[PDB]
């Protein structure tokens, strides 16, 4: 079936998490398709189903496990399986709909949520912005549990949204950005949870537009500047792929 | 029957306003997992009231804790692992706090004020603040 990368929060270390993330990147882009030095995700179009998803199996010291499904085209979480049951974010269209049906085929219980997995929706449901939701090994530990128990009714909706926002940023966004990978490490190193500051959020929001500005740049020069924020919320602009070499690790396919 | 655990609360009673009580959640021997694997919450219920969440502690190894506005700077939830126990220390007690207090637990859980998010419950104990 689809490839599985295993991770556990129990005795998680910086290397543990770093190895896991690199592992995940490796499984997303194996093609070495690269533009302006930044690897590019596979192109959605004419992608054989077999190559569309990858699974991330997560488990905690309490021995509760779930398996996320990530889309190799965007790196994003499309849903998860736990034990008997499996849940999916709302597909954006017919195509993405047919696709999910190849995930977790064996699962006895199949459900597709009415809502999508985009931040706007998830922050609405969580009752908090990403600014107010802490990240760390502990937060991730709880997120696993909260997904496991959902199948059984022991998880409230906001807690589920909240738990997704934690995984998306600790896995997908961390894959997409060495910078975000980094911020998570610091949190793990000290077993200290904290919500993401604007430098993080303005990145997460801008992945698409950065993926574009890059792939469409003139010899690396952005046709138009992409604006981001610093830790203190002060605005600054990015004119060149050069400054992002160390920042972003992946881009969705464009052109 | 993984995660099966019995919780016995105690430490409740009558106190003059401005007093202090220490409750206790003791997990009975022979649960497959010990209590440190658990989140424990603490709730109080008035006769008319439904269960209301007060203090909480996560299964998370960073010892993250939650406190409701009502009890902040007064209640402190803590752990003794070699005793397989979780204390809740109530200071500066006011008559408003009079109620039945419960401890609840969830294996690998998170700090929550929701009764639905815990699994195993204590038998409850009365707290009374008067003079
Ligand atoms: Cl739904
Ligand atoms: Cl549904
Ligand atoms: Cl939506
Ligand atoms: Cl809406
Ligand atoms: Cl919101």
């Amino acid at each position: 079936q689809y490839p599985i990368i295993n991770f556990t929060t129990a005795g998680a270390t910086v290397q543990s998490y770093t190895n896991f993330i690199r592992a995940v990147r490796g499984r997303l882009t194996t093609g070495a398709d690269v533009r302006h030095e930044i690897p590019v995700l596979p192109n959605r179009v004419g992608l054989p189903i077999n190559q569309r998803f990858i699974l991330v199996e997560l488990s905690n010291h309490a021995e509760l496990s779930v398996t996320l499904a990530l889309d190799v085209t965007n790196a994003y979480v499309v849903g998860y399986r736990a034990g008997n049951s499996a849940y999916f974010f709302h597909p954006d269209n017919q195509e993405d709909a047919e696709a999910i049906t190849h995930l977790f085929t064996d699962v006895q219980n199949r459900y597709t949520f009415a809502f999508g997995g985009n931040y706007d929706r998830l922050e609405q449901l969580a009752g908090n912005l990403r600014e107010n939701i802490e990240l760390g090994n502990g937060p991730l530990e709880e997120a696993i549990s909260a997904l496991y128990y959902y199948s059984t009714g022991g998880t409230q909706l906001p807690t589920l949204a909240r738990s997704f926002i934690i995984c998306i940023q600790m896995i997908s966004e961390a894959a997409r950005f060495q910078y975000i990978e980094g911020e998570m490490r610091t949190r793990i190193r000290y077993n200290r949870r904290s919500a993401p500051d604007p430098s993080v959020i303005t990145l997460e929001n801008s992945w698409g537009r950065l993926s574009t500005a890059i792939q469409e740049s003139n010899q690396g020069a952005f046709a138009s500047p992409i604006q981001l924020q610093r830790r203190n919320g002060s605005k600054f602009s990015v004119y060149d792929v050069s400054i992002l070499i160390p920042i972003i690790a992946l881009m969705v396919y464009r052109c | 029957s993984n995660a099966q655990v019995q919780l016995v609360e105690s430490g409740g009673g009558l106190v003059q306003p401005g007093g202090s009580l220490r409750l206790s959640c003791v997990a009975s021997e022979f649960s497959r997992f010990t209590l440190d694997y658990y989140a424990i919450g603490w709730f109080r219920q008035a006769p008319g009231k439904e269960r209301e969440g007060l203090s909480s502690i996560s299964s998370s190894s960073d010892g993250f804790t939650s406190y409701s506005d009502s009890v902040k700077g007064r209640f402190t939830i803590s752990r003794d692992n070699a005793k397989n126990t979780v204390y809740l220390q109530m200071n500066s007690l006011k008559p408003e706090d009079t109620a039945v207090y419960y401890c609840a637990a969830r294996l690998g859980g998170w700090a929550s004020f929701s009764p639905q998010e815990y699994d195993y419950w204590g038998q409850g104990t009365q707290v009374t603040v008067s003079s």
